[PDB]
């Protein structure tokens, strides 16, 4: 278990998950495999609370579980859930969750062009620029709304467009440590 | 672009029009219905060059009308996106410029107009002119515009003209 | 789905024949001639007048023989039917101008040969 893998997992869990998820990860870092029951006692979390976090971790496939069945000393059947970290599968999910944001960022660039600027104040409905000329009434000489017969404005749609632009630069900066860690874990 | 195509139309002939000259009425009724009407698939129809054939008139059960499918050759013009076509300006306004291309009418938004162009309210005839007056666009002039998009509504089609692309506008 | 520049047209606009404005004017004029005959018949719609003026205004050839000669020469050259209408309608003065208007025209023929084709149309064209 290279130290790079351990650090990479820690850096991502504390950034996009609550303290509950991070604490459970530390147990799996100290020991390669730990029983679900043992983890419950150490963390003192609720039975459902621990399962919910584990399900979320299992949902993102950051850790895998294997079931071992054995006969107890008293003869009753025992079903212990053993959890362990799968770095090979974990790294793919981190890349998947990062590329989608990058492609989402790329999508945000195209969304800005197709945003609907025209909107009627009465019915509070926004219409596309191409659709604006459809409602254009030659007699009035200005944009109008057929449902409301009211003037259509376009100044209110300009403000929210600039907000998305600021998120692009900031997203790339805060994500550099994750990208740098990924390059170190390619071996 | 002007295209000579064959179109399928159906004529419902009232029983009063039966008897001698039935086919003449079907042919005559074809011109009235097709002419002056436009559809998105084929666009505006100018006139019927000829009638290829009149199909068998199928009596409509109960209705009493006879449905006559007609194959007729007519010339139509349809605006194609990303195409340059000569246009004639009808009216000039600050909001936008209105141009007519045959039966089709195109509207040019102020945004699509080049930035250097500015509305000339002071002049009696509204027009768009540059600071140096190198190019002037006014009413009733032959200009070239690019069909950004085609929209059809209420059997009417009107497109958007953009002069941003080079080799456009008055020449 | 359909772009004139990309030479992509729907199934309907595949076998359709393209007629020049001068050619279109002749057909419309024939309709006008028939309009005078058979008095009391339906009067031609206003749309007909609009197109007739438009085609006449842009008519690049006022002689029927010249129109046929231009078409015959164009038939020899392996040119698309849609592109032929644009070539004989716009009548670009220079080969470069023709290429810019129609991006698909690039590579169809040599630049030197392309200019010669345009020059031939000018000779047939009648200036008034
Ligand atoms: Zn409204």
């Amino acid at each position: 278990v290279p130290a790079a893998l351990k650090r990479l997992a820690k850096y991502v869990i504390r950034g996009f998950y609550g303290i509950e998820h991070a604490l459970a990860l530390d147990i799996l870092i100290r020991n390669s495999c730990v029983k679900e029951e043992d983890m419950l006692e150490l963390l003192k979390f609720d039975r459902k609370q621990l399962r919910s976090v584990l399900n979320n971790l299992k949902g993102d496939k950051f850790i895998k579980c294997r079931m071992r069945v054995e006969t107890a000393a008293d003869g009753k059947t025992t079903r212990h859930n053993y959890y362990f970290i799968n770095y090979r599968t974990l790294v793919n999910v981190v890349k998947y969750k990062l590329d989608h944001m990058r492609r989402r960022i790329e999508t945000d660039e195209r969304d800005s062009t197709n945003r609907a600027s025209f909107k009627c104040p009465v019915c509070s409905s926004t219409f596309t620029d191409l659709e604006a000329n459809q409602l254009f009434d030659p007699m009035t000489g200005t944009f109008r709304c057929t449902f409301c017969h009211t003037e259509v404005e376009e100044d209110e749609s300009a403000m929210p467009k600039k907000d998305a632009r600021t998120l692009l630069a900031r997203f790339n900066e805060q994500i550099e440590p994750i990208y740098a860690l990924l390059r170190e874990t390619e071996d | 672009m002007f295209y000579h195509i064959s179109l399928e139309h159906e004529i419902l002939l009232h029983p009063r029009y039966f008897g001698p000259n039935l086919l003449n009425t079907v042919k005559q009724k074809l011109f009235t219905e097709v002419e002056g009407t436009c559809t998105g698939k084929y666009g505006f129809v100018i006139a019927v060059t000829t009638i290829d054939n009149i199909g068998a008139g199928v009596i409509q059960p109960g209705r009493g009308f006879v449905l006559y499918p007609v194959k007729y050759k007519a010339i139509v013009f349809r605006p194609f996106k990303g195409e340059v076509v000569d246009a004639v300006v009808t009216q000039v306004n600050k909001v936008g410029l209105f141009t007519e291309i045959g039966p089709m009418s195109c509207f040019i938004s102020r945004h699509s107009i080049p930035s250097e162009m500015e509305f000339d309210p002071n002049s009696n005839p509204p027009c768009y002119k540059t600071m140096d007056e190198d190019i002037v666009i006014q009413q009733d002039d032959e200009i070239r515009l690019k069909i950004v998009g085609t929209r059809v509504d209420k059997n009417d089609i009107f497109a958007i003209g953009s002069l941003m692309d080079d080799y456009l506008g008055l020449v | 789905e359909e772009d004139a520049s990309q030479l992509i047209f729907p199934k309907e606009f595949e076998t359709a024949e393209t007629l020049l404005n001068s050619e279109v004017h002749m057909l419309l004029e024939h309709r006008k001639q028939q309009n005078e005959s058979a008095e009391d018949e339906q009067e031609l719609s206003e749309v007909f007048m609009k197109t007739l003026n438009y085609t006449a205004r842009f008519s690049r050839f006022k002689n029927r023989e010249t129109i046929a000669s231009v078409r015959s020469l164009l038939l020899q050259k392996k040119l698309h039917k849609f592109e032929l209408a644009c070539l004989a309608n716009l009548c670009p003065e220079t080969a470069e101008e023709s290429k810019a208007l129609i991006p698909s025209l690039e590579g169809r023929f040599e630049d030197e040969e392309l200019q010669q084709i345009l020059d031939d149309i000018q000779t047939k064209r009648s200036f008034q």
